[PDB]
RNA sequence: UGGCUCUGCCAACGCUACGGCUUGGCGGGCUUAGGUGGUCACGGUUCUGUCCUGCUUCGGCGAACACGUUACACGGUUCGGCAAAACGUCGAUUACUGAAAAUGGAAAGGCGGGGCCGACUU
RNA sequence: AUGCCCAUCACCU
RNA sequence: GGGGCAGGCUGGG
């Protein structure tokens, strides 16, 4: 359901923001771009909640993924280094709890 | 300008110019589908319309068939945008150097040489002179009958510029005798041409006090058969000149009222023509009975316009007291 | 259902005012606060030229972003924090509009 | 010379844009006066503002129905950003005959798009 | 030929108002980022049009022209600051309608 | 998906620096830039999850405003920024993962 | 345009790969035309009232309420004086120059008032 | 469709 | 008889 991965996925974005706003500024763009990928996949999954095609809960996958690409993006983006690999382990814990969640939900809507 | 103009095709092209003629062109047409289609790639049309200027390549496109009946019918084809624009272009630079030779009283197409100032010219020119008579003549099918080729000795006689003169006889053929009612070029050359007779009514005949707005020629007297005359003169002149016939004319006693340019000018009051009026109150009652009564405004306003100039105090009382409506 | 928007646009007067405030630091945050609470008129506004639920489903799940963005927005630390007076005093604005929503969605589900 | 043809000439796309184009030269400048703080929504305002011009060019040039639709979502946008600028800008970004000027020029921009929509529905 | 041909006249027009769209002040800056997303994201326009040869991603390639059109006599018409002197307009007007025969004669050749 | 990804990851390992380089004056090109290097991999992404072509083709639209991208920093943006060199190995790294979005176009349809 | 992929400083949400980053202050740098509508230059037939059948220079103009057809007095439709100049126009796409007026080019002069100068009013 | 004055809405000098 | 004005009725619009 919506509710549980949107309050699951606010602990990756309470992990994520904070380093996300850290992302230094030459990384900006890319910074800007993940916010917009962290918070955003909030609207993600409340789009598929709120609402239902399966399709939506695969662009809440697809934004997952992303956000996951962003991580393993921001880890090692260059030298003004955005988000250390650890950060990146610990939000991947993060938003694999909130991909289970999707996962769980992909599979019980199919 | 010491006379000749021997190179006027620069100035029409200047793309300052085709500016001008592109902002004039679309003024008020900034909602039709010849602005739109231009408004696009507005200024690499320009660029395109200056280069055909500039080339002489400029071939005015076909007179968009369509007319207004009003039993009165003109073939008011259309012009494309950029047919209008070359003209707009054309009549910014030949127009200036063809209505600076128009006689003042010519209240035609001029820019504040307006209708009104037509009719106030004619009054004025009614009050002093304290004209006892006066001389109204009309061109019967004036544009349908500008010689186009008479036209463009008048347009040669001040263009020189062989380029202009090209391009002023791709706007309007040199070939014909019927000018196209409803071009900017042919107001104005409509304007030069009866030009001719504002010319043959004040250089020879030596008439003072006249007007013409485009083929409507007051000529004040004092004897009307000096008006009589004088007419005789515009009319064989017009026909034998400019295969101008002259449709409808009076030397009418100032008493008959001169129905000038919709209007009727004595000395005193210059009451619009009475066909105003019955379009107006019409309109109105139309209007009213159609539960319009809030364009109605819109029209008054616009009507008011006509008519501030006119002596319609009593006429805007009236209309009060038939409908109610806000007039002035 | 055009009160939705009516009653969402004093959702916004009254978050517009506190989204305006987060500060450059809350930058992305504040812009997508901005594009959710400013963007969800366009989300009503295409509900309401559809009447279609598809538009009106949307419409909540902005209704529902933008809840998010309160409670998210709560949480920011600092004295950049929406209140929580003000979430609970938004919630309230935007769970009115959720209940004309609500509506909206069931009279177009039960047609 | 002719005219430089944009394919897909739509009359009304082409009209809808040029009395949105006076819309957007109300707008704009007293969207560009919106103060520093409310520039997300100056932005988010102006990318609704001259972002309209693209929903109703896509409409004409994507002549599907959809897309003048979208373009009244953003026509209602656009309206509703005039509400917000009026009333919910703090400062006051549009004064109330700012406001009223501007939904004249959106109001023209909105019959003609709804003129359009109404010549597509047949 | 086609899709890389009308890129390829295309990228004269970016290369021409790239810098004018790049010169748009940070005033102008949601126009200029919006022209540049105009711009720049054009060729995405003809780029989904070559992929499709679907008349309406070309005819799309067309509404982006025109408003990129927009865009030129929008940032002409700019009068804080200004964007696009009118001659920049004009030139890429020029440009643009280059791209915009080439656009009509893929339209064609579709059709 | 994961390969085409991976391989775009190379593409943006390459072109993010670049797009770094990129002046400042030039920022809302790199912006831009960047937001279809980066955003590309949303793309990508969206089409492995959606496994639509019409997904599959905006990410190859989006692999080609991505060569686009490098045209345009090569050259277009005034201190032409992306070098001739840096657009070659770029498109190699671009068709590498075109070459990926190619034969998943192909396997989808 | 709350911007800078922009710094310096300082501070601390923080994040730190321990370098910083971020972020906050704080400085410096970069950042008159227009629109809409109209306005003047829709009829056809019998009917019911109602009136004219005026005028004419024979072209037409009208009057049946705009009704004192008129705000019955004026616009700047003002009033004189001028008309040198400039403008206009004819002279002239002339003389002249030059093979050619060829996208040179007058003028004297003639004709205007459109112009000028006052008065009074605007 | 062109002109002509108005009327309005706008917008800065 | 003709004609002008305001209403009948029919098109234009």
């Amino acid at each position: 359901d919506q509710m549980l991965i949107v309050e699951r996925y606010e602990r990756v974005i309470s992990y994520l923001y904070p380093i996300a706003q850290s992302i230094p500024r030459k990384h900006g763009v890319a910074r800007e771009m993940f916010l917009k990928c962290l918070l955003g996949q909030v609207e993600l999954f409340i789009v598929a909640g709120k609402s239902n095609q399966v399709s939506k809960l695969y662009a809440a996958d697809a934004g997952l993924a992303m956000l996951r690409f962003w991580l393993r993006f921001l880890a090692g983006i260059q030298k003004p280094h955005a988000m250390t690999p650890h950060q990146v382990e610990t939000a991947q814990v993060l938003i694999a709890e909130v991909g289970r969640i999707l996962g769980s939900w992909i599979a019980r809507v199919n | 300008m010491g006379k000749r103009h021997r190179n006027l095709i620069d100035q029409i092209t200047t793309w300052e110019n085709l500016l001008d003629a592109y902002r004039k062109t679309s003024h008020g047409k900034r909602r039709t589908w010849g602005y739109l289609e231009f408004k696009e790639y507005d200024l690499a049309n320009l660029l395109a319309l200056q280069a055909e200027l500039k080339a002489g390549n400029y071939e005015r496109g076909p007179y968009r068939e369509f007319l207004v009946y009003e039993p009165k019918p003109r073939l008011i084809s259309a012009l494309e945008f950029k047919d209008r624009l070359v003209q707009h272009a054309l009549c910014n630079i030949v127009a200036p150097i063809f209505e600076a030779g128009l006689l003042p009283y010519t209240y035609a197409c001029r820019p504040d040489k307006g209708t009104h100032a037509g009719v106030c010219h004619v009054q004025a020119e009614l009050r002093r002179t304290r004209a006892t008579h006066f001389l109204k003549s009309d061109f019967s099918k004036f544009f349908p009958s500008i010689d186009r080729a008479a036209l463009y000795a008048m347009i040669d006689k001040k263009i020189h510029c062989a380029a202009t003169r090209r391009l002023l006889r791709v706007v309007l053929p040199d070939e014909g005798v019927g000018i196209p009612i409803g071009s900017l070029t042919s107001q104005l050359f409509a304007n030069v041409y009866g030009g001719a007779v504002d010319r043959l009514l004040h250089d020879e005949l030596k008439q003072r006090h006249w007007a013409r707005y485009m083929d409507d020629i007051v000529v004040l007297g004092d004897d009307p058969e000096e008006l009589r005359a004088v007419f005789y003169r515009l009319r064989d002149f017009a026909s034998e000149r400019l295969g101008l016939k002259i449709s409808h004319w009076q030397v009418a006693p100032v008493s008959r009222g001169i129905n000038f340019l919709g209007y009727r000018i004595w000395p005193t009051h210059k009451l619009l023509r009475k066909s105003s009026v019955k379009r107006a109150k019409r309109k109105v009652a139309n209007f009213i009975k159609h539960g319009e009564d809030e364009s109605l405004q819109r029209f008054l306003a616009s009507w008011s316009g006509h008519a501030q100039w006119a002596d319609t105090h009593n006429l805007f009382t009236w209309m009060e007291e038939q409908y109610g409506i806000a007039c002035h």
